[PDB]
């Protein structure tokens, strides 16, 4: 609901799917620490719920 | 050291990424450090010692 | 001359009592600015976001 799901990022290995798939915008590129990453981090489906 | 500089177990700093998708490609940081120069070009030597 | 830091362990850091706590009583406890220092730049960062 009013995100960003699927990017499409440069050239990727495989030249056929070249695709981003971004659930709820988050640009998960980093490694994750699971205490310190989800720290102030929102979206629209999940605001309009609350 | 692309795996290192954003692997943050502390408290995350903002990191603005480049246009390529090279390693190493970010400003890191509060004050926004570039990191493009800590790659090997081994007609300057820019990252090592040297 | 000896300034103090959070650790870094988790299972205290996902607790949120624990943690909710421990960010209203650091600001009774611990002096950050003026003429000395307590705490460091990056623990007084963890007390605000508790």
């Amino acid at each position: 609901w009013a995100t960003i799901d699927v990017e499409y990022r440069e050239p990727a290995p495989y030249v056929h799917a070249q695709r981003y798939i971004r659930y709820c915008g988050i640009d998960s590129r980093e490694l994750i620490n699971p205490t310190t990453y989800g720290i102030g981090m929102t979206y629209h489906c999940y605001n309009e719920m609350l | 050291l692309n795996d290192y500089l954003l692997y943050m177990y502390n408290t995350r700093v903002q990191v603005n990424y480049g246009p390529t998708g090279e390693p190493l490609d970010f400003q890191i940081g509060r004050n926004q450090y570039d990191c493009n120069v800590f790659r090997a070009d081994f007609a300057t030597g820019t990252g090592y010692n040297g | 001359q000896i300034i103090l830091d959070l650790k870094i362990d988790p299972g205290e850091r996902m607790d949120p009592a624990v943690r909710m706590v421990a960010g209203v009583v650091g600001h009774l406890l611990f002096t950050a600015g003026g003429r000395f220092t307590n705490l460091t730049q990056n623990m007084a960062r963890q007390l605000d976001i508790a």
